[PDB]
RNA sequence: GAAACUGCGAAUGGCUCAUUAAAUCAGUUAUCGUUUAUUUGAUAGUUCCUUUACUACAUGGAUAUCUGUGGUAAUUCUAGAG
RNA sequence: UUCAUAAUAACUUUUCGAAUCGCAUGGCCUUGUGCUGGCGAUGGUUCAUUCAAAUUUCUGCCCUAUCAACUUUCGAUGGUAGGAUAGUGGCCUACCAUGGUUUCAACGGGUAACGGGGAAUAAGGGUUCGAUUCCGGAGAGGGAGCCUGAGAAACGGCUACCA
């Protein structure tokens, strides 16, 4: 089934498509929060290390962390636990979801590379994604460059510049703090 | 969904009144804190406009007070010897208000000790001084003397551990304790 | 109901903002304030209708916005304010004052009132309590808490409160033989003097009022205020001072002065 | 100035008369028997704890929006990553 | 009034006591980013006031006796203590007392009964109506249960059963 790979420290991802029936095998039993080695699930794997973060059932139902359960179950969400978003405060919804435990029923494995391997991917362990914005706060902005914090921190932000076909404008975040 | 409405309750004649409407959420009751002793768990409950109340399950040290000379401290609840209302709780060591509880006693003990000296259960000049002005004056009844060599205070707690939180009270002095020794030897 | 109400429908309005029964459903509920919604007065009703100034609802948030109004010294931009009895509405534009005070046919009459006046107001003494840290004070009619009073100030008296500051200046003290002004009831608008002051142990006070053209007539005490010594009010009584002239007396009135 | 977080209202208004015969309601009282966002008027030095070594010229971490990967036939369904 | 308030002893899984925004940015010269400094906006503890909300005293309701005794083991009336309540209160529990209403109609039954301000009718007395323009109450298919908040047992909010 579908497996959404994510490397954090390049921050990339993709999506992989495996149809064999016996590299998902060990993914069986295994409940989130696990270790899966690479080497089991691919034989260009190797190397590589599997944390399973969440996932999505073939009916659609996201699987909950700590359900401890093969099966789906129904719930009585509200705001702070997952698979569910709450509109009005305090608004309880008893919603359907799948349980943490691995099994066939799944349909797509959220899956985190945690150990750089042997082979690697065309674009995760090749490609780094850059971050979208810096940091905000002043003292956060201090920590990023870890900057002697008596420095005068107003000139180190950064400064994005976009040309809009005439004109290069820059625009940068204001610090708060 | 416990209410306290008087439409449920018949009339004052004994009619059976009719459903009226559904009971509302200005006329709610909860549910009953029925405290223990050990491990202090406190919990908080929002009640009406906010003002947060303290259910005090499982409560274990409190503070108490002595009329006599006015004076209070910290001290720990040792049991439940009697209740007003039920022997249930006695028997459960449920403790609510008006029950009649036990004290270590140690702090009164040597409040008393650097406050007169009069070595119960048989230095500075500023001191020496202060206790020949007092004069001897702790004249104290005897039955507290009496479980002060036993060790253990007979405390009626005043406070209501169901909707403060805390754990309050004084200890039976006087006449009061008299009588709940009495009733007491009629447990005994 | 399940919490506030917040729509005051045009029937429900008291008749004394006396307003038109048709041209709208709703009338303007008064937004909690110094007084009471029965007793105040809202802002849009002083201005669109009673001064005419504006025109509909539009106009008075622009007038109320633009910081024109001084209810007390002190601006006051809500449509719905409650200005009750013997406010103070300050227009710096055309440097007119007026003061809340019911003419004797029971209503918030227009009583334009003079600038150097306008610096202060008058107020009742509703409560006299010990606050914290032991520190006295005095709880108004329009509930103004004023710390630290005269000593000697006590319930149902009243006070010259100067406005700026918002500290007591003066003070008279409630007894027979005053001039006295009413605040609810048939005898709206209706100013005396104390004759007598009835007891009645256990509750609802009453007095006894003769007026200048020596009419008598009783009324509550929570329905009284004094407003000065006889022959000498502490502030400008409205037109007619408060007479209530008979209907045949005020159709004599109509008669007698009238020139077309 | 979208979006989203935050705050506030959503308990007002509108409709109907099914239940209800000391029940509702009306007039008149009481709360020295209680809660009260808001509005209005006032309202606090002590947060030091042995003060002869601290950030007060400003303390920390997440988190939506967003960037991208999805799932379900679909719902104001949302899991993973930054 | 055990009130307001004050004071002593203590207590707290220690609440609040501005690490927040806008405009104007003046004065002092200790002439530096130095010292101070106005008008507001949001907050914020307590006490008042207002919008209120809950209860609450007396009196008042249509027909029916082919409804004369009704209520209490399961609270019926009261006592005490506790629990719960925002708070009084059999509101609930524990132990006691056996009490409360009734021919001045209680209790039960019926209402093609929501109560009222009012409408029709009109010598006077009255008779009938009042679902509906205002005030109250109740309800969101029937039932229960609850989160958020100051305020809901909310339903153009959720949970479950029944249809
Ligand atoms: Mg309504
Ligand atoms: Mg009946
Ligand atoms: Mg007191
Ligand atoms: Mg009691
Ligand atoms: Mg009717
Ligand atoms: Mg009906
Ligand atoms: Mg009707
Ligand atoms: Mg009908
Ligand atoms: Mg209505
Ligand atoms: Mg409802
Ligand atoms: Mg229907
Ligand atoms: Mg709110
Ligand atoms: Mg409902
Ligand atoms: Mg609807
Ligand atoms: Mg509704
Ligand atoms: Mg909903």
């Amino acid at each position: 089934m579908k497996l959404n790979i994510s490397y954090p420290i390049n921050g990339t991802q993709k999506c992989i498509e495996i149809d064999d029936e016996h590299r998902v095998r060990v993914f069986y039993d295994k409940r989130i929060g696990q270790e899966v080695d690479g080497e089991s699930v691919g034989d260009e794997f190797k190397g590589y290390v599997f944390k399973i973060a969440g996932g999505n059932d073939k009916q659609g139902f996201p699987m909950k962390q700590g359900v401890l359960l093969p099966t789906r179950v129904k719930l009585l969400l509200a705001k702070g636990h997952s698979c569910y978003r709450p509109r009005r405060n305090g608004e309880r919804k008893r919603k359907s979801v799948r349980g943490a435990i691995v099994g066939p029923d799944l349909a797509v494995l959220a899956l985190i590379i945690t150990k750089k391997g042997e082979q690697e991917i065309e674009g995760i362990t090749n490609d780094t994604v850059p971050k979208r914005l810096g940091p905000k706060r002043a003292n956060n902005i201090r920590k990023f460059f870890g900057l002697t914090k008596e420095d005068d921190v107003r000139d180190y932000v950064i400064r994005r510049e976009v040309t809009k076909g005439d004109k290069s404008y820059t625009k940068a975040p204001k610090i708060q703090r | 969904g416990i209410s306290r409405d008087s439409r449920h309750k018949r009339a004052a004649t004994g009619a059976k009144r009719a459903q009226f409407r559904k009971k509302r959420k200005f006329e709610l009751g909860r549910q009953a804190a029925n405290t223990k002793i050990g491990t202090k768990r406190i919990h908080p409950v929002r009640t009406r406009g906010g003002n947060q109340k303290f259910r005090a399950l499982r409560i274990e040290t409190g503070n108490f007070s002595w009329a006599s000379e006015g004076v209070a401290r910290k001290t720990r609840i040792t049991g439940v010897v009697y209740h007003p209302s039920n022997n249930e709780l006695v028997r459960t060591n449920t403790l609510t208000k008006a029950a009649i509880v036990q004290i270590d006693a140690t702090p009164f003990r040597q409040w008393y000790e650097s406050h007169y000296g009069q070595s119960l259960g048989k230095t500075s000049k500023n001191t020496e001084r202060k206790w020949a002005a007092r004069a001897a004056e702790a004249k104290i009844e005897h039955a507290v003397d009496s479980q002060f060599g036993a060790g253990r205070l007979y405390a009626a707690i005043s406070s209501r551990p169901g909707q403060s939180g805390r754990c309050d009270g004084y200890i039976l002095e006087g006449e009061e304790l008299a009588f709940y020794l009495r009733r007491l030897t009629a447990k005994k | 109901a399940r919490g506030p109400k917040k729509h005051l429908k045009r029937l429900a309005a008291p008749h004394h903002w006396m307003l038109d029964k048709l041209s709208g459903c709703y009338a303007p509920r008064p937004s909690a304030g110094p007084h009471k919604l029965r007793e105040s007065l809202p802002l849009i009703v002083f201005l669109r209708n009673r001064l005419k100034y504006a025109l509909n609802g539009r106009e008075v948030k622009a007038i109320l916005m633009q910081r024109h109004v001084k209810v007390d010294g002190k601006v006051r931009t809500d449509t719905t304010f409650p200005a009750g009895f013997m406010d103070v509405i300050t227009l710096e534009a055309t440097n007119e004052n007026f003061r809340l005070v019911y003419d004797v046919k029971g209503r918030f009459a227009v009583h334009r009132i003079t600038d150097e006046e306008a610096s202060y107001k008058l107020a009742k003494v509703k409560k006299v309590q010990l606050g914290k840290k032991g520190i006295p004070y005095v709880v108004t009619h329009d509930g103004r808490t004023i710390r630290y009073p005269d000593p000697n100030i006590k319930v149902n008296d009243t006070v010259k409160v100067d406005l700026a500051t918002g500290t007591i200046t003066d003070f008279i003290k409630f007894d027979t033989g005053k001039l006295v002004y009413v605040t609810g009831g048939r005898n709206l608008g209706r100013v005396g003097t104390i004759v007598h002051r009835e007891r009645h142990e256990g509750g609802f006070d009453l007095v006894h009022i003769k007026d200048s053209l020596e009419n008598t007539f009783v009324t509550r005490l929570n329905n009284v205020f004094v407003i000065g010594e006889p022959g000498r009010p502490w502030i400008s009584l409205p037109k007619g001072k408060g007479i209530k002239l008979t209907i045949s007396e005020e159709r004599d009135r109509r008669r007698a002065q009238h020139g077309l």
